[PDB]
């Protein structure tokens, strides 16, 4: 609260001092000078032409010889021309290739694909523990996870357990998996990968596969990353059915994604965050423990968990103060977590239905029953048949 | 401070001329020992960036530049350890370059199997691979039996243990040895005290009762940036009031929680990180496990 | 018709469709709450689904059965208020409770009746057609050896006689909590047996004590349903001591 | 569910709650509105019957309002083809009850019979659900006069004053609105129950043939029961059209 | 959308709709950056959900799949969740009868129901019609609204 | 709250303006990498940017027959999706150019430099290919039934192959492994394959998914040449379910590649198959689709269904585990295994970790007994939920 | 609106607009501080002034005990403070540290009064806290306690002696009022802070020694890390009991160096861990009898 604002007077600062020193660094101010430094500039220019294609290096060989496929025409067998190793390369990556005579010059850009573009959310949100409607337990598990590890490698190596390499979280929906997921990739200030699972099908043949495979490659020259695959399930075990393109194509994006997070071992590179809204009704294929060792499994809150979400909430919100919060609580019945977000949100929004400008008792009351309504109607009501 | 800490001239001298102090005084560490629990992050967020700007400016920009930003963690109390440790890590298996390990283990002191589970092996692979001279291996040796001693005994840290929000010890004997080669056979005399410890005294205090082990209080270590760095972080978290010594920079947040037992704390948490001061209503100060 | 479908089929589960799925009805739609007491096994009732202008005397969620023995219910189906699924289950085991005096006298036990409610939803699965009642009923009675009993049934029909038990709104919830209240102190007393019900009722509180409907039955005597005036005076004072443990 | 395992009732639900019952609901819906108001000489029903159409013989004014007995009347909101079985059926009860009481069958007792016949079905015996609301209107000595509400499903309660049929929501709220308690008398109930019969309903003039009402009075201490022919209802609609009118454009 | 005072684009729910470079299943992102460039906008989300019966039923499904991921982006990416300059108007025909994608809590907050019309709607709306359409003789637009109302407008 | 508001505005405009500096910060030098040495190699790099006969295009020749009044010339197809014909800049050959023999050629003259390896295909599975395994029967869940019946098919042909041979019988070569995900089929496999002292060769459907329609088969007929090349062996295919699975044959999808593959596949095994002590082992992840032709006996031996580990075999792969790290002896492991349902050897790892992360929140070093309950709570639930409405299925 | 009212008021004030000198010299702040204090530190930060801290002090020096009790109001300004300096530019900074020593002078709980005259490291300014800590209650209780191990812990030296700057001038007066002699000067001393390190050791557990080698260059690194890593009570007593072995090997100034680290773990350690210091200052060439003195000046700190 108070912290934050103040990290924002240091942040001013910040910015036009960094723009000021950049200048005076990069070059043009400690300009070349030096004969490693003068000659990678001074070559790269000399052989560079333009245009340039791109390529992703299929696979090297080791006589300062590889073999790329380019955008454009056929697949280059191409010659390690100057500059970067051997070693420095490895396939799977994108490298600049120049038209005149594809060779590569090099990466040092982490790759470079209208893909990798996709997947870069790279800049944190400021979306945190306890910024986040959350229940305290729920969240505490996905850190012990996916965080600690990293963090405390004490905790886990006295004790003598094994670090996982991901972790899956699957609903009854509405319990903010995905705000569970930006929470704790804001505080490890690791790069933060992020891909929809509808984009890695398609009734294209065979682009889905590389895509799945390229996440955890583009991840891993970042590293450490959190690579976020957003419902999961799309890719895999929901349907996308056996007459669109389908028939083919599910079966082999979601093995592909199944296999590598299994490999042979738990590999553990670079941690995941999976979210799902079910496993529920979904067929196997997915991961299973001991290779992401905890799954996380939410419940519906009860009235004792409901105090932990709300309290954060009552906090934005006002005059639900006045009246004590526990009351509240026990009065309304078992509901989701995005159900409980929504009664607040709601509260805001019908004061000013009301002629009112913000939530009081009142609107509040009154919010509860209109969402219990939709679900009420939705499915079964109470007493038998 | 922060914006005196960005003012770089180098392309004249490297002496000391018009060279300055400039790439070694990147860091931003003096605040960071001085004053606030806050800006110690922010300063870091920083930093990160500056290492890079040293770096890609010059080649022999980045050599200087890796022994003083290995200190920044040391002197600074950090609570980021992301990007530092494994940074210095991989460029010492690339290049033979023995002062990366001596700046390095000196952090690794602070809490020794959070950070040092990465340097001890780093330390010992390179040690082992390479040897240049029996000059080269007594530093890299050094470096190695310095950073194991497990989990917070005689742990460095720039606060007071009452408050960090005041003037810490001389960091500057560390820096010292840091920025010039310690190969040097003329600096060992002052090489000696480089320390810059902070007590590993936990007791509960600040009334007569003198009993060891104090009140449970609140930790998260499953952190690297927290909600409160207000002055006094959340009293809930996840609790913590065991006898081994508390394991910050990392899972740094201590808030001292007393009120549930009735006696109150004397001591806020002011940017404490050893002695509990209360004012004690009981003749025996309660002890949990968490 | 497909396999899944049909009423036979005992399912990977290892255990009838029917049968499974009537136990997972147990939470939401009204709540009972029955404790046991020396002189009084008292249930009470939250939610009898009156609008206060629905007449009261129609609808029973608390029916005395027996003489000595009672019985209140909660549920889970589409559509609210659900008098009917209940009220059968209320009719059959009634008149076959007055049939037990006749054919061997005098109040009859609260055990015998539980026993046969459970077989009684039990035989249904053999039936052709017929899936078993979801109704959990908190049988709530004194034997005519006078022993305080405190009877529950579950929908596949196993009971299991408890000191204090709660469904409804949860199940697993309201049991959780009546187990913090409970004592052995409040079975001896008097005034804290009805305050027992009333403290599980109130976690899910809707309008008043005189929504809430309680009932005392002794050990050989019919149900005397005290007043809805009267439920409210214990309510004023205990719902200030139930915020602060939850 | 993803499916239901339902297709018969001699084979149940997929969660083991009948889905059927709330398709039920929404069926009185579709149906006409069905409302009954409280008097303190008599009780009144009014229902809107199946036919609309001009051309009607006549010979019944009972076709959605049978009178069952000598002390009690229901009505039908819903399919008109399941009335037929259930009307014959309540005769029986309603007469069963006299045999061994000899008193004036109490409105509870009556829908309590019915209410075992209609839980069986959905129960077993392979029989489809019922689909209508019966609202069912006598006198008592030991409480008044009564309104009770039946369900398909076989729930019920006492009111004294509902409504179902032609969206049941809007319906019982507007019924109750409109209700007094204790200020009534058997006239002016049923003028005002034109009246909301009226706004429930799309039209805006409402005639005879479109509807069918039917008193409850106790006289010298006897319930008669009658619905009512043509003519006389004709009067009660005009008594509430001068309002109707005002509102029109 | 003369009201709020933005650009109103008609945004399909489908996902098969591009075939411009690639499906729009694939290319759910190219749909986001031009709806936030031409910002103020309002983008009607139409899945009247009378499309589908055993969709609708189930959870999954291939129509299923892809709406629930141009969804998701929404509030991953914000913008709909920093701001809501662009308002996300779903339509469907009742209160319940939706696909599980649009009915779950965190993609609603709101439902609003209209009556169907009656003689005093009827007489408003055939007014405002009448005179641009071409009034009739004498006047009888009354007659018409109090005989019977308009099925719909 | 209110001074601050407008160092918020302010800030914003700022970030925007940052994110294309960043750019630069990196670097304005277009440069990547580049040390003295390379500006030798920079000079031969000239001559070959110069030229446009370099670079060096890769093809392949689908098939040898063209040599048409010039030393051979050969159908090579450069992935431009066009045919071209060959000459000589070092040589040409029937043995240079071959039915799937990549080659290097220019530009602008299509002359051969060099032959590459043939096809692209058996290069990039070689990184994902591990050899000889180590690992043992503890380890899958301890002695479990299914174990037992994999060494009927590997260990006793391919240790005493000599008895099958006189007897008149050819020996089972060949299982068909079905089943839920994390029984440890591959585990097993390889487990029983350490023992008995043979290779093992991991084989993945889904690595290779290099398509050009029709060009799935080959890959899967590359794959079974170099198994059969290893005596003494076994080849395990992973994630067969698609390309060299179920076929299409209603579809309505433009699928053609799964089918194409299956009917290579089927082709090669049936009849006879020239294997000698290569164990052939399916696998099949998916139950929903289903590949008849592979899954009934015949030339693949026998059927065994993959069950989860057995309580005795849960019990002593979980004490192995939980010996390494601190534990409190005595161990309520046995309680909560006989009193759940069956529970395979990874879920039972899950645990341990699990157990020891619930000590670690309670303050503790040790995990303790409480903590073993809590994690069993957690991983039974997890593995149960699936479904995919078996009973629908035995219906049709 | 209520919620809202109490930081829109505070929110207000620190604009300061125009006027600055005020009208009231109080100002309107003090009935907020109770109600919200997180609006407060955004105040006196802003504003940035000397004068804003006056008007803080004067409200909250009245606040202490009237309003609630001492140890909410005490709390609330050691929040406030702390915003407060980043944003002073430093001439102005000692004025903000000595304005609040004041507030904390009256009050029952010393800690942040220490900090202000640490940051400082003025002789009056920590001589005039020190006695204030122990007069509140003249029984040793929280007062005596308080003052003496929280300014005594604070440190601006290497070595375990943390300040010793108060220590001199402190310790005359507290034996003085007399509670005894041997408890004032033991707490102020180091000497309970050797008992309490040796303690702790255990459970921490320990690195080993600092031994590798006792040859070639290994043996100059070999003493250095023994000094490095404990300027504590060791482990690795075993080692420098016997000097013969790791000490005398050393070469050039590493010999000087050797004889330093020996002081570091002998440090704790001194009614009978002298006599080799000693030793070492009679005998042989100047770099070891010189190592001998720095030495001594780290056991002589214990």
């Amino acid at each position: 609260t108070q912290c934050r604002l103040k990290l924002l007077k240091l942040e001013r600062i910040k910015d036009y001092l960094l723009m000021e020193e950049e200048f005076i660094r990069n070059q043009e101010q400690m300009k070349p000078l030096e004969e490693k430094q003068e000659e990678e500039r001074s070559k790269v220019d000399d052989l560079r032409g333009t245009p340039m294609s791109v390529g992703t290096l299929e696979e090297i060989i080791d006589d300062n010889h590889a073999i790329v496929s380019t955008s454009v025409g056929s697949e280059h067998y191409v010659s390690i021309l100057s500059f970067v190793d051997k070693d420095l390369l490895e396939p799977g990556c994108s490298v600049l290739l120049n038209h005149k005579v594809h060779a590569v010059i090099g990466v040092l850009m982490d790759d470079t694909d209208p893909l990798v573009t996709v997947m870069k959310v790279e800049k944190a949100p400021q979306e945190t523990y306890a910024d986040i409607g959350g229940l305290d337990n729920q969240i505490q598990e996905i850190k012990e996870s996916v965080e600690l590890p990293l963090t405390h490698p004490e905790y886990y190596e006295e004790m003598g357990i094994k670090p996982p390499k991901g972790v899956i979280l699957y609903g009854p929906p509405g319990t903010g998996k995905t705000l569970l997921a930006k929470a704790v990739a804001n505080q490890t200030s690791a790069t933060f990968l992020r891909v929809v699972g509808s984009e890695l099908i398609q009734k294209y043949l065979g682009d889905g596969p590389k895509l799945v495979r390229e996440l955890f490659r583009v991840a891993e020259e970042h590293a450490p990353s959190i690579v976020f695959i957003d419902e999961i399930d799309a890719i895999g075990t929901k349907r996308y059915d056996s007459n669109s393109g389908g028939e083919r194509e599910i079966q082999r994006t979601m093995l592909e994604l199944l296999n590598q997070l299994d490999g042979f071992d738990s590999r553990g590179d670079v941690k995941v965050i999976m979210a799902t809204n079910r496993i529920e009704t979904l067929d196997p294929a997915l991961i299973r423990p001991g290779r992401i060792d905890r799954k996380i499994e939410f419940p519906l809150p009860d009235e004792k968990t409901k105090k932990r979400i709300f309290q954060i909430h009552t906090s934005r919100m006002t005059l639900a103060d006045d009246v004590t919060l526990d009351d509240l609580i026990m009065a309304k019945d078992d509901l989701s977590g995005a159900d409980i977000k929504a009664i607040c949100t709601e509260a805001g929004l019908m004061a000013l239905r009301e002629r009112r400008m913000k939530v009081t008792n009142e609107d509040f009351k009154k919010s509860k029953e209109n969402v219990l309504y939709k679900k009420q109607e939705g499915t079964p009501e109470g007493l038998y048949l | 401070l922060k914006v005196q800490q960005l003012l770089h001239i180098c392309s004249e001298h490297f002496d000391s001329k018009e060279k300055e102090e400039d790439k070694d005084k990147k860091e931003k560490k003096d605040k960071d020992k001085k004053e606030a629990p806050a800006d110690m992050g922010a300063h870091q967020g920083v930093a990160v960036l500056g290492i890079a700007l040293i770096a890609m400016g010059e080649e022999i920009g980045a050599e200087m530049a890796l022994r003083t930003f290995g200190h920044l963690l040391r002197y600074g109390e950090p609570t980021l350890r992301r990007a530092v440790p494994l940074a210095l890590a991989l460029i010492s298996v690339s290049n033979p370059r023995l002062n990366i390990l001596d700046t390095l283990s000196k952090f690794s002191h602070d809490a020794d199997p959070e950070v040092s589970y990465n340097s001890i092996f780093a330390m010992g692979m390179v040690g082992s691979g390479t040897n240049n001279a029996r000059l080269a291996a007594m530093l890299r040796q050094l470096a190695q039996y310095h950073a194991k001693d497990p989990n917070n005994l005689f742990m460095v840290r720039l606060a007071q243990g009452l408050t960090h929000l005041g003037k810490g010890t001389l960091t500057l004997c560390p820096y010292h040895s840091d920025r010039q080669l310690m190969s040097q056979v003329a600096v060992a005399g002052l090489l000696t005290v480089l320390v810059s410890f902070l007590d590993v005294r936990n007791i509960i205090l600040g009334k007569s009762h003198y009993v060891l082990y104090g009140l449970v209080a609140a930790m998260q270590p499953r952190m690297l940036v927290t909600f409160d760095e207000e002055l006094r972080p959340l009293p809930v978290s996840v609790r913590v009031g065991q006898a081994v010594d508390v394991v910050g920079q990392a899972g740094k947040p201590k808030t001292i929680t007393g009120f549930q037992t009735h006696t109150t704390p004397v001591l806020l948490a002011h940017g404490e990180r050893a002695e509990l001061a209360t004012e004690e209503f009981l003749p025996v100060t309660p002890i949990l496990e968490g | 018709m497909s396999y899944d479908r049909a009423i036979t089929v005992f399912s990977p589960d290892g255990h009838l469709f029917q049968v499974e799925y009537a136990q997972e009805a147990v939470k939401k739609g009204s709540t009972a709450v029955g404790v046991r007491g020396r002189d009084i096994v008292v249930l009470g009732v939250e939610k009898k689904s009156v609008a206060k202008l629905q007449d009261e005397r129609t609808v029973r969620k608390i029916c005395a059965l027996d003489d000595n023995v009672c019985m209140a219910f909660a549920v889970v189906a589409s559509v609210s208020g659900l008098t009917a699924d209940a009220r059968i289950v209320i009719n059959r085991a009634r008149v076959e409770c007055q049939s037990h005096r006749l054919t061997v006298g005098d109040p009859v036990t609260v055990e015998y009746i539980t026993r046969y409610i459970a077989s009684l939803k039990q035989r249904y699965t053999q039936s052709n057609g017929r899936r078993p009642f979801g109704i959990s009923a908190l049988i709530v009675g004194f034997d005519f050896d006078g022993t305080p009993r405190l009877y529950q049934t579950d929908p596949s029909g196993t009971y299991h006689a408890w000191k204090a038990n709660a469904i409804g709104r949860g199940a697993k919830s309201v049991r959780e909590f009546l187990e913090k209240n409970y004592t052995d102190d409040a079975i001896e007393t008097d005034d804290l047996t009805i305050k027992l019900v009333i403290k599980a009722l109130l976690e899910v509180v809707q309008s008043g004590g005189k929504n809430i409907e309680l009932a005392v039955m002794r050990r050989d005597q019919p149900l005397k349903i005290l007043s809805p005036e009267e439920i409210e005076k214990y309510v004023a004072e205990i719902e200030k001591e139930k915020e602060e443990n939850e | 569910m993803s499916r239901r395992y339902d297709s018969r009732t001699t084979i149940f639900s997929p969660e083991g709650r009948l889905y059927q019952v709330e398709y039920a609901m929404e069926a009185i819906g579709h149906a006409g509105t069905c409302l009954g108001i409280l008097a303190n000489d008599g009780v009144l029903l009014a229902a809107e019957r199946r036919n609309i159409h001009k051309l009607l013989d006549e010979v019944f004014f009972s076709e959605k309002i049978y009178k069952l007995n000598e002390d009690m009347a229901c009505s039908v909101a819903g399919i008109t083809s399941d009335a037929n079985v259930l009307t014959n059926e309540l005769r029986l009860i309603a007469q069963r009850y006299l045999l061994q009481y000899q008193e004036p069958i109490p409105c509870e007792q009556l829908v309590t019979a019915l209410c075992d016949i209609k839980q069986a079905y959905t129960q077993f015996g392979g029989k489809r659900p019922f689909g209508v609301s019966l609202l069912y209107i006598g006198w008592d000595k030991h409480y008044g006069f009564q309104l009770y509400q039946s369900d398909p499903s076989g729930n019920y309660g006492g009111w004294k004053a509902t409504c179902i049929g032609n969206n049941s929501a809007a319906a019982v709220s507007m019924l109750k609105q409109d209700y007094k308690e204790g200020e009534m008398t058997l006239k002016s109930a049923l003028a005002l129950a034109v009246k909301v019969l009226n706004k429930t309903m799309d039209v805006s003039k409402l005639s005879a043939e479109k509807v069918e009402i039917a008193t409850l009075t106790r006289e010298n201490g006897k319930t008669v029961i009658r619905v009512l022919k043509q003519k006389e209802v004709e009067q009660l609609i005009k008594k509430h059209e001068e309002e109707e009118a005002k509102a029109e454009r | 959308a003369h009201h709020t005072d933005c650009t109103f684009i008609r945004v399909s729910g489908s996902e098969l709709v591009q075939k411009f470079i690639g499906e729009g299943a694939r290319m759910v992102r190219e749909l986001f950056v031009m709806a936030r460039e031409h910002a103020p906008s309002i983008i009607f989300m139409d899945e009247i959900d009378s499309i589908g019966s055993s969709r609708l039923e189930g959870g999954s499904g291939g129509d299923s799949e892809v709406q629930r991921t141009m969804l998701e982006l929404l509030n991953q990416l914000d913008g709909f969740e920093a701001t809501k300059n662009i308002k996300v108007i779903m339509a469907t025909n009742r209160i319940d009868i939706l696909d599980s994608a649009l009915l779950r809590p965190g993609r609603i907050d709101r439902k609003i129901e209209f009556p169907p019309p009656n003689e005093e709607a009827r007489l408003d709306i055939l007014k405002i019609h009448s005179r641009k359409m071409n009034l009739t003789r004498g006047i009888n637009l009354r007659k018409i609204a109090e005989l019977m109302p308009g099925a719909s407008g | 709250q209110s001074t601050y508001s407008r160092q918020i505005k302010q800030v914003e405009d700022d970030i925007q303006q940052l994110l294309k500096k960043i750019n630069e910060l990196t670097g304005i030098k277009e440069s990547d990498t580049g040390l003295a040495p390379p500006a030798l190699w920079d000079l031969a790099a000239d001559k070959q940017t110069l030229q446009s006969e370099q670079p060096l295009q890769v093809a392949r020749c689908t098939k040898i027959i063209n040599a048409d009044s010039e030393d051979p010339k050969y159908i090579i197809n450069v992935k431009q999706f066009a045919k071209f014909v060959v000459d000589l800049s070092d040589q040409v050959a029937p043995t240079d150019i071959e039915e799937g023999m990549r080659v290097g050629v220019d530009r602008n003259k299509y002359q051969i430099h060099i032959p590459l390896p043939p096809k692209i295909d058996p290069t990039v599975t070689m990184m994902q290919v591990e050899e000889k395994p180590d690992v043992t029967y503890s380890d899958v869940g301890g002695c479990k039934e299914q174990i037992e019946k994999l060494r009927e098919v590997v260990e006793t042909p391919l240790l005493h192959p000599e008895r099958f041979v006189n007897l008149g019988i050819e020996p089972p070569k060949g299982v068909l492994l079905f089943g839920p995900p994390g029984t440890g089929k591959t585990l097993c496999a390889r487990a029983v394959a350490n023992r008995t002292d043979a290779c093992f060769i991991p084989v993945i459907g889904s690595e290779l998914v290099q398509k050009y329609v029709g060009e799935g088969a080959r890959m899967v007929r590359e794959l079974f040449e170099m198994a059969r090349t290893k005596k003494a062996c076994l080849i395990f295919f992973d994630e067969i379910d698609a390309i060299g699975g179920a076929r299409f044959d209603d579809g309505a999808g433009g699928d053609n590649e799964v089918q194409r593959t299956m009917l290579e596949l089927i082709n090669q095994l049936d009849g006879f198959d020239p294997r000698g002590n290569i164990k052939v082992l399916m696998a099949t992840n998916r139950p929903d689709t289903l590949d008849p032709a592979l899954m009934r006996p015949g030339r693949l031996d026998r059927k065994i269904e993959f069950s989860l580990p057995d309580l005795e075999g849960r019990t002593h792969i979980f004490k192995i585990h939980a010996r390494s790290m601190s534990v409190e002896r005595d161990i309520r492991f046995e309680l909560l295994a006989r009193l759940c349902p069956n529970s395979t050897g990874a879920e039972i790892r899950s645990v341990c970790t699990e157990a020891g992360m619930f000590a670690i929140r309670a303050r503790r070093k040790i995990a303790t007994e409480k903590d073993f309950l809590e994690a069993v709570n957690k991983v039974i639930k997890s593995y149960a939920k699936f479904s995919a409405t078996p009973r629908y299925m035995t219906y049709n | 609106s209520w919620g809202h009212e109490y930081v829109r008021h505070l929110a207000g004030e620190v604009a300061k607009e125009w006027q600055e000198l005020d009208d009231a010299e109080k100002a309107q702040r003090e009935p907020l501080l109770t109600l919200v204090k997180e609006i407060v530190p955004y105040n006196m930060a802003h504003n940035a002034e000397h004068e804003a801290c006056d008007l803080l002090m004067e409200i909250e020096q009245v606040d202490m005990l009237e309003k609630d009790i001492d140890e909410n109001a005490y709390s609330k300004v050691c929040l406030y403070l702390t915003s407060c300096v980043n944003y002073v530019p430093e001439p102005e900074n000692s004025a903000l540290l000595r304005c609040a020593l004041g507030v904390f002078r009256k009050f029952s709980r010393f800690p942040e009064a220490l900090r202000l005259a640490l940051m400082l490291n003025d002789m009056e300014l920590v001589e005039d806290i020190f006695t204030s800590c122990k007069d509140v209650v003249v029984q040793k209780q929280m007062a005596f306690m308080l003052g003496r191990h929280g300014v005594f812990l604070e440190l601006s030296e290497d070595v375990e002696e943390y300040e010793d700057l108060t220590e001199i001038m402190s310790n005359v007066q507290l034996n003085s009022n007399f509670l005894a002699l041997a408890r004032e000067l033991d707490i102020m001393e180091p000497k309970v802070p050797d008992d309490i390190y040796k303690t702790h050791l255990e459970n921490n557990r320990f690195g080993g020694s600092g031994s590798q080698v006792d040859s070639a260059r290994m043996n100059l690194a070999s003493s250095f890390v023994n000094g490095f890593v404990n300027a504590a009570f060791g482990q690795d007593k075993l080692l420098t009991d016997d000097g013969n072995k790791w000490l005398y090997k050393n070469k050039d100034h590493g010999m000087l160096s050797a004889a330093a680290s020996l002081g570091m773990i002998l440090l704790w350690d001194v009614d009978g861990g002298l006599t080799q210091i000693d030793k070492y200052l009679y005998s042989s060439e100047d770099y070891i009898k010189s190592g001998a003195l720095l030495a001594c000046g780290i056991v002589n700190s214990g």
